[PDB]
């Protein structure tokens, strides 16, 4: 009895201007694959998009990517209205400008470098006030649409004139950076990723539920696993992606403080994260603060260990605050914390398998011109047992290996580099092959 | 073992025999400043004799009173004795009782079991199946369960779970129902009336799920 | 489309007054083995040198040693211009002086001890304002050229009078000590030495790159052993 409302869920097709429904739901709203749909959302906000069928997608849900949700002002698991839009006319004029903080650095002709291959032969449906993302020149450029000739909303057919005029613009207060971290930056471990959300879904997203029912959320979540395996990442993702307030407790950064002033921080950390709730408090490197008491030869070394557990209990359910933690192994840390009062919930962010490796390889190659011979599938399948820092630097150094060759050539020119010089810069399977020796 | 119902039983007994209850939460003391740690520990007793007959309950005793081999510390140990002073300063006739909870006998200082103070020691072990079932029942008591919900089965498969394990198992299996009906409610967009809640059923497939989650 | 510009790379012949190109690059600039070449570099700076063929050397690159690069004001991997110089006349007078901090200690006749066996039968191309290094007497002596009779630049043939006159001189602000440590002081481990440079090449040498690209350098390097 509310058909056109829908839930928001992950993109499987990560093109900017494509949303995906189930096959029934298209039959329900009398929509056709390829039709331009219009979606409305919070803060009076509209986006226009191309609809497609997804066999996997649940009837209730709609798959879309950050670019989209951003202009709608929603986060994952929110609700929006979708209605057809076969009244959209081809555009004559589009006045697009870049957001200054995605362009400080690269120089040259954005019109040519990013906009041209993006819009080319796509017939994209845009809208006055959209914010979109282009991937090249070893970075991402964010563009806002200031005016279109068929206002508000128009299609971009080959015919369309694209006004690149003048200034890079400043970022508005509530428009988040598509540069910022999110789930689409994560790879390999999908299972765990879910388990996290669903625990944290209700208390973060529907915080007023738990004052109204006697039931209790998680308070604490712990992250197992090898180092650099995406722990610090996932956490910052989840908060940014569920719009939660984020406060970081960087283990060593506390232990570096003066005695007692260590605790003084640890309080204010919580104290603030209850003021700005619903919140994640994230403890990176927990074994730096809370090791097994056998390891704690120290009065003040231990004073903190308890000081934590005090605040971890002083944490109300109804404060709707959650604490996530990251350590290197369970044995590292004090057992008391896994007392089913505080860090009851414990996730094994392990290693990637080949499919996961591949996924991650993809995630860092996303802003680079790869050559046709580049076979990431291969790269993954031989790199048994690599974490997503391993695989991420593997990219970085294989890119730097291409930059070195073209760099010799550039040095003869002696010129600093325009984006255009960057866009022409290819990365090869022999540039990868190399970074493998490391 | 931890979360086995120790902190529970204690607060039950006091509420159920109308005794005055004062809680000494181990870490909560050790989190204090040196000496102000002791200053509390006195007032704790001092008050519990004023409000007698009373149970003074020490949750997580191994936090305050570990084996002296573990107590590399002057003030870490100063407290350990400060307890034993008050445990003796406890009159019989004060009709006050102290209950304590630790994770294992080896955890704690042997002196306390000196037949002066903690002479009496109870083994709150794990549940058997019948006990599990009992506990499952105890947290399902405010929820509409579906006819297919067979707690008997749940208990019977869940070998070796403590009553925190089994209690959260419920909580998350309920949250798992709340999620589905929650999708549906989100379309309404309404916050929830009790009436909405009363209609909210919990299923064996809602339970089945919360089983994947491990402890 | 800029042929005469070249990259700077390690010396394989560590004689002071010899630079080495590839065999194609000599055919490209129409240079002959033994020809006196003139090289220009940053801060208005010139050096003059003898060119040779190196089979190993990459066409793009030029092999030279610290003595050289110093007077050019460049470090490894920089760019310079090389042009022939068959107009260099034999020298009559050369007014050379030592730099005080490479001579406090040793006493005696520098003219005889260091300059004489150095210049002997070499036909070295020097230049007014060059800084060169001599190896003997259990140390290294650094000499600056204050004036030459065919100014600015001249060859040193047996005929040449070498004026050793007077004072040791102080070091100028930007002229680094060739006494100072460098790669030519290193031995054995060649592989590692490369691996280091290349990591540290881009961020140290081209530091404004990494504000302009999302890619990241190394931050830390550790040394086992
Ligand atoms: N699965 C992954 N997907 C994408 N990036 C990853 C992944 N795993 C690791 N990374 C990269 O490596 C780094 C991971 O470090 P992090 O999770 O912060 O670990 P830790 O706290 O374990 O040191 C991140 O900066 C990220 O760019
Ligand atoms: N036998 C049981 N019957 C009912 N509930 C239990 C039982 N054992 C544990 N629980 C539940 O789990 C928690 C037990 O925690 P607690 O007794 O405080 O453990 P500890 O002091 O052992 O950490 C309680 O909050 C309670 O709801």
């Amino acid at each position: 009895n509310r058909p056109n409302r829908l839930i928001v869920d992950e993109a499987i097709n990560e093109d900017n201007s494509v949303v995906s429904l189930s096959q029934p739901k298209m039959d329900e709203l009398q929509l056709f694959r390829g039709d331009t749909v219009l979606l409305k959302g919070k803060k009076r906000r509209e986006a226009v998009c191309i609809v497609l069928s997804d066999d996997t997608c649940s009837d209730e849900k709609i798959r879309m990517n950050r670019v989209v949700r951003n202009n709608l002002r929603v986060r994952l698991g929110d609700v929006i209205s979708i209605q057809p839009c076969p009244d959209v006319k081809y555009g004559k004029r589009i006045h697009v400008l870049p957001i200054d903080d995605t362009v400080e650095g690269i120089t040259g002709n954005l019109f040519e470098v990013y906009l041209k291959p993006y819009f080319l032969e796509a017939y994209r449906p845009i809208r006055k006030g959209d914010i979109f993302l282009v991937r090249g020149g070893m970075r991402a450029v964010e563009f806002k649409v200031v005016e279109t000739d068929p206002s508000p909303y128009c299609i971009v057919a080959p015919d369309t004139v694209i006004h690149c005029e003048g200034e890079p613009i400043k970022r508005e207060d509530e428009e988040e950076s598509l540069n910022e971290v999110g789930y689409d930056d994560i790879g390999g471990c999908r299972k765990q990723l879910a388990q996290i959300k669903e625990m944290v879904e209700l208390p973060l997203r529907h915080p007023a539920l738990f004052k109204a029912i006697g039931v209790k959320p998680p308070r604490g979540i712990l992250l197992y696993g090898p180092p650099g395996t995406g722990k610090t990442l996932i956490a910052r993702a989840v908060a940014n992606e569920t719009g939660a307030f984020f406060f970081l407790i960087n283990g060593p950064e506390i232990m570096s403080k003066l005695a007692g002033e260590s605790e003084s921080n640890l309080r204010k950390a919580f104290e603030e994260a209850e003021k700005n709730a619903p919140a994640i408090i994230f403890i990176d490197e927990l074994d730096a603060i809370a090791p097994k008491r056998e390891k704690t030869h120290g009065e003040v070394e231990r004073r903190i260990v308890s000081q934590l557990l005090t605040l971890m209990d002083g944490l109300k359910q109804r404060a709707h605050v959650i604490v996530m933690a990251a350590t290197n192994r369970p044995n590292s840390i004090d057992p008391a914390l896994r007392r089913f009062g505080r860090f009851d919930r414990e996730v094994d962010i392990g290693i990637p398998d080949a499919t996961g490796r591949l996924e991650i390889l993809q995630i860092h190659t996303k802003n680079m011109k790869l050559a046709d011979d580049v076979d990431l599938e291969q790269v993954a399948n031989e790199t048994h047992g690599h974490v997503g820092a391993d695989l991420a630097a593997l990219c970085s150094e294989a890119a730097l290996q291409a930059i070195r060759k073209k760099m010799d050539l550039i040095d003869l020119e002696d010129e600093t580099i325009d984006a255009e010089v960057m866009n022409s810069l290819a990365v090869t399977m022999d540039d990868f092959r190399w970074a493998l020796s490391q | 073992p931890p979360g086995t119902g120790k902190t529970l039983i204690a607060r039950a007994v006091a509420n159920e025999t109308g005794a005055f209850f004062f809680l000494i939460n181990g870490p909560e003391i050790m989190s204090k400043l040196a000496g102000e740690s002791e200053s509390n520990l006195r007032k704790a007793f001092e008050e519990a004799e004023k409000n007698a007959p009373a149970i003074i309950f020490i949750d997580e005793l191994d936090a305050i009173a570990p084996k002296r081999e573990k107590t590399h510390g002057e003030v870490e140990r100063r407290i350990v004795s400060q307890l034993l002073t008050l445990m003796d300063g406890l009159k019989q006739r004060a009709h006050v009782i102290v209950m304590a909870a630790t994770n294992r006998p080896n955890s704690i200082d042997p002196a306390l079991r000196r037949f002066g103070r903690f002479d009496r020691e109870v083994d709150i072990g794990i549940p058997d199946a019948t006990g599990r079932l009992e506990i499952l029942q105890i947290h399902t008591k405010n929820m509409k369960l579906a006819d297919d919900v067979d707690l008997e089965q749940v208990a019977n498969e869940t070998h070796g779970h403590v009553g925190a394990d089994l209690a959260a198992l419920c909580s998350e299996a309920a949250l798992q129902a709340i999620r589905k009906k929650m999708d549906l409610i989100d379309l309404e967009d309404e916050t929830i009336d009790a009436e909405v809640m009363n209609s909210l059923a919990v299923t064996m497939d809602d339970f089945r799920w919360a089983l994947s989650q491990s402890n």
